[PDB]
């Protein structure tokens, strides 16, 4: 008797699920933002739920 | 005069018989990680067989 291989049966399809929510997150202006803050003073931004 | 005490005697005879898949334990069914491990040596035989 000889243990050969393993027997890992594949999956048979693909399943992604996610927060069920469609808000975005303000990214862009950001970066286009002229205004903006200090270093020895960087500003914080809890960003959340996007 | 004389006795008789029958007295009882344990002996281990066989530790549970176990057997560790080789590649299984280290890689959680992966696709590189498989690779990886066979890059190293003939390990998964080695362990396998001891
Ligand atoms: C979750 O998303 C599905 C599909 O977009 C929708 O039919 C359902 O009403 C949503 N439920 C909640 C609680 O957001
Ligand atoms: C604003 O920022 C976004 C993200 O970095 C960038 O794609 C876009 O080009 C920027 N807009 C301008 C006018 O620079
Ligand atoms: C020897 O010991 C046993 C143990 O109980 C006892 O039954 C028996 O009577 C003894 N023999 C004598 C001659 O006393």
């Amino acid at each position: 008797i000889y243990q050969t291989s393993n027997f890992r049966v594949q999956p048979t399809e693909s399943i992604v699920r996610f927060p069920n929510i469609t808000n975005l997150c303000p990214f862009g202006e950001v970066f286009n933002a002229t205004r903006f803050a200090s270093v020895y003073a960087w500003n914080r931004k809890r960003i959340s739920n996007c | 005069n004389f006795t008789i005490s029958v007295t009882t005697e344990i002996l281990p005879v066989s530790m549970t018989k176990t057997s560790v898949d080789c590649t299984m334990y280290i890689c959680g069914d992966s696709t590189e990680c498989s690779n990886l491990l066979l890059q190293y040596g003939s390990f998964c035989t080695q362990l396998n067989r001891a």
